[PDB]
């Protein structure tokens, strides 16, 4: 039960990176190589929150 | 002016280095003891400063440039340094900020200066009554466009003669920030312990002038004097320095001064004493910051079936204005370099497409209008001309993209015979639809008389007949003019047409199927179905993957391993320290592997001693006997 | 009607550096770009009309290797106002300059040929005395 719960903690800390957060996109590179750098800003700062 | 240096020669240049200097105070703010940091463009310890001087046949002046900021020390004895010339690409086209002081006032001119060939500075006149004259008031050529004219209070220009030691040390500082040329300087006399500078200085601001230009370069209004034709230069020195964006930690005093400067990319211990807020490190193994592996290079595969471009390009069944084959054109290699190649054109007209991107961009849906016309008639297709050809039966609209191409074949579509069989419009019955065919073949009645087939009596035939005689003027020549059209962001683009080699083992930055991935690339060994490209892992990601050019299964190792530790002991033991890399194979770079990653300096001993410094693994570290830092395995106690 | 304004003129002697400019105006930008295919159509006295500096919307310059290592052709896209620094005029630089002008992209070999601009702005002359 411990290494099992170490290893769904890490999971879901990995899982909750596939979420999008409300961003158009859960990858980094969509966002800031697509569309505008000061709307980039504002998609990026809802990733890092 | 133009009075060249007789004692000039190329000195070659000598790289000492600024080992304790670049430390001023950032703004007016106060603390009490504390340790603060910062981080802004700032002279970094021990890095290469140019070692400039005088000498009887030694004397230049260089022109260094001024792009982040720069340190200046100076050396004088009696006064070497006089003023300095700010210009920013050295032209009287623009202000450059001239500095100046002949012991009365410091002059400050923001003014277009023009810099003379050879401008000079310099004292002579030092046998009888010397009372220190200047030679040559001639350091410019035009005097106009001034901002901002300024004296401030005059400095210690030393007369007094202070020979020896280099007691004249002058710091000075001198950058900008948001059109603000500040003087960050502090004149330190030193004390004579060897002969050189060296020691903890402190620099404080002493003028601002919020001016709002730029300069990039400078030069020095040196002085001559023996102890240059008539009167050389003495024996005096200088350094100059720039300005790197490092990070210091700044001690203060209890009354004013900074006490410890301590900036942190100069040694690992540094960096530790950056973390820790403090210049004495306590007994023990930390943790700085993380290890990045740098990326290498990139890696990109375009895609090559083609289009029918040596087919309907180099076809010889053609069409004609008054009824033109509409080429189909959809999912195919749209080679546009190999439409860039062909150097046989006639007219290339590209009004709305992306001519940049003809291979990256592309097309929803081309129609290829290609029909041969008579020569004259090329320039009326085009939204914004009219005539014979845009209004009575080939209309491009107003909202038209594309390109207009034309080409000659006067050997081969030319005949005695004439190809009058392509056959084109003359008049004009209704309003002209724009990419529509009109095949009316009906007779135009001007009047009165229902023809219904017949010429004659107001029967009007205005479908006519090429005249290609063997000799044709330039306006009736035959021309395989293709107006290119195309359909822009109504579909998914389906019309789409140099890639780069394969890099494995290496830590690069790939960019396959769209998606720009970064690791080592090995080769892996699963079963991928050819449509299979994706391998993902437990995590979700991307994991092995495949080439769209090439058929190959490849897998991926991602790069950035783990972080940096520190091994240090007491302070006040030792100052000697020890690097590891957290979970790291002997890659990057005494070089030892061990289980917690790659260890950088220390001794592994075939013994075992009681744990101090532990690491990982049952591994301990200790400073014992020349004394180093030794790497041990743990004695797990007394074998009794 | 797409038009232009030739300027940029000046009496020099033989080896003058000035610069021409070339004024956008007219009504018709018939495209969806600002990026043009342009050039200064050089008609010296006793000459026909030749390219002789020309550039399109990408950037592609079209010389003629006679008057090529001096001249500066820059089309300011920004204000779509073509220049040509007219660097050490050679005795044949005199002419009434014609910047031309084509809402269109036309490569090198067709640049320098006035066969395919339809709009045409006024001219200016230099006077390049030998
Ligand atoms: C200064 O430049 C020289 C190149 O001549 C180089 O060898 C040296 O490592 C540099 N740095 C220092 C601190 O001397
Ligand atoms: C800024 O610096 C550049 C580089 O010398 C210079 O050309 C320019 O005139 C300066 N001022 C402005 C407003 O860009
Ligand atoms: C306190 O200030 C005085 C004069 O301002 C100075 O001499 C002294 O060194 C300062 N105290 C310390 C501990 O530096
Ligand atoms: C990686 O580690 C293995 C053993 O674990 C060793 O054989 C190999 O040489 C190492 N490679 C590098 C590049 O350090
Ligand atoms: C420890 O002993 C081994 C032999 O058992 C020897 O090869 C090795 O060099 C010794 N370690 C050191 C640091 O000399």
């Amino acid at each position: 039960d411990v290494v099992n719960q170490n290893a769904q903690a890490l999971n879901t800390l990995v899982k909750q990176l596939s979420s999008n957060f409300g961003a158009i996109s859960s990858v980094l590179n969509d966002i800031l190589s697509r569309l505008d750098p000061p709307e980039a800003e504002v998609q990026i700062d809802r990733l890092i929150t | 002016q133009c009075v060249n240096l007789t004692t000039r020669t190329q000195l070659p240049p000598a790289y000492t280095n600024s080992f304790t200097r670049g430390v001023y105070y950032p703004d007016k703010v106060f603390r009490s003891s504390v340790l603060h940091s910062t981080q802004d463009l700032f002279l970094p310890f021990f890095s290469n400063v140019t070692w400039f001087h005088a000498i009887h046949k030694r004397f230049d002046n260089p022109v260094l440039p001024f792009n982040d900021g720069v340190y200046f020390a100076s050396t004088e004895k009696s006064n070497i340094i006089r003023g300095w010339i700010f210009g920013t690409t050295l032209d009287s086209k623009t202000q450059s900020l001239l500095i100046v002081n002949n012991a009365t006032n410091v002059v400050i001119k923001v003014c277009e200066f023009q810099f003379c060939n050879d401008p000079f500075l310099g004292v002579y006149y030092h046998k009888n009554n010397k009372s220190w004259m200047e030679s040559e008031f001639r350091v410019y050529s035009s005097a106009n466009n001034c901002t901002f004219e300024y004296v401030s209070q005059p400095f210690l220009m030393d007369l007094e003669g202070k020979q020896g030691n280099f007691k004249n040390l002058r710091e000075f500082v001198f950058k900008n920030i948001d059109g603000y040329f500040k003087i960050y300087s502090k004149h330190t006399p030193i004390n004579l312990v060897r002969d050189l500078p060296q020691g903890f200085s402190a620099l404080e601001p002493l003028v601002d002038l919020p001016i709002g230009i730029n300069i990039t370069r400078f030069q020095t209004l040196l002085a001559l004097h023996r102890s240059s034709s008539g009167w050389t230069a003495g024996a005096a020195a200088y350094y100059v320095g720039y300005l790197q964006p490092r990070t210091f930690l700044l001690k203060y005093n209890e009354n004013g001064t900074i006490t410890d400067a301590v900036d942190c990319a100069l040694d690992p211990l540094s960096e530790t004493k950056c973390t820790l807020k403090s210049f004495t490190v306590e007994k023990g193994i930390y943790q700085t910051s993380n290890f990045r592996v740098q990326p290498t290079e990139s890696i990109v595969r375009f895609p090559n079936n083609l289009c029918p471009f040596g087919e309907v390009f180099n076809a010889t069944r053609f069409a004609s204005v008054y009824a033109w084959n509409r080429k189909r054109i959809s999912n195919c290699v749209a080679d546009y370099s190999v439409l860039y190649n062909s150097a046989s054109f006639s007219t290339f007209k590209c009004y709305g497409v992306s001519p940049t991107k003809l291979n990256d961009l592309c097309f929803t849906n081309v129609y290829a209008d290609s029909f041969v016309i008579r020569g004259d008639e090329v320039r009326q297709i085009a939204p914004g001309q009219t005539g014979k050809i845009a209004d009575y039966n080939y209309k491009l609209p107003d909202d038209f993209t594309g390109c207009v191409i034309a080409w000659n074949s006067n050997n081969l579509d030319s005949k005695v015979g004439g190809n009058y069989n392509y056959l084109y419009r003359l008049f004009r019955k209704s309003n002209l639809k724009p990419f529509e065919r009109d095949i009316s073949t009906e007779i135009y009645q001007a009047g009165s008389t229902p023809c219904n087939g017949v010429e004659g009596f107001n029967c009007y035939f205005p479908l006519q007949s090429y005249g290609f005689q063997p000799t044709n003027g330039v306006g009736y020549q035959p021309y395989r003019v293709v107006v290119l059209s195309f359909e822009l962001l109504h579909a998914p683009a389906t019309v789409c047409g140099k890639s780069t080699n394969l890099v494995k083992n290496k830590c690069v930055n790939f960019n396959f199927n769209g998606l720009t991935g970064t690791g080592v690339l090995t080769e892996s060994n699963k079963k991928f179905l050819p449509f299979q490209q994706f391998g993902r892992d437990i995590a979700d990601t991307t994991d092995a993957v495949r080439d769209p050019q090439t058929l190959e299964i490849l897998d991926i190792t991602p790069c950035s391993f783990g972080g940096v530790s520190v091994i240090t002991p007491g302070t006040n033991t030792s100052n000697q320290v020890a690097v590891l890399y957290q979970d790291v194979n002997c890659t990057e770079v005494n070089v030892f592997q061990t289980r917690a990653g790659c260890l950088i300096g220390a001794e592994h001993v075939n013994n075992s001693y009681e744990c101090d410094i532990p690491i990982g693994a049952g591994i301990c570290a200790s400073y014992q006997t020349s004394q180093s830092i030794i790497a041990y395995t743990m004695s797990l106690g007394a074998e009794n | 009607q797409l038009q232009l304004v030739e300027s940029g003129g000046g009496s020099v002697q033989s080896g003058g550096s000035l610069r021409l400019s070339c004024a956008a105006s007219g009504y018709t930008y018939k495209t969806y770009y600002e990026t043009y295919s342009m050039g200064w159509f050089r008609q010296a006295p006793g000459k026909e009309r030749e390219g002789v500096a020309a550039i399109n919307s990408d950037g592609e310059t079209s010389y003629a290797d006679s008057v090529k290592g001096r001249f500066t052709i820059s089309q300011d896209n920004a204000k779509k106002t073509l220049y040509l620094q007219m660097n050490s005029l050679k005795p044949e630089d005199m002419g009434m300059y014609y910047c031309a002008a084509d809402p269109a992209w036309q490569p090198a070999f067709l640049l320098l040929r006035s066969s395919g601009y339809n709009y045409w702005g006024q001219g200016t002359q230099v006077t390049v005395s030998s």
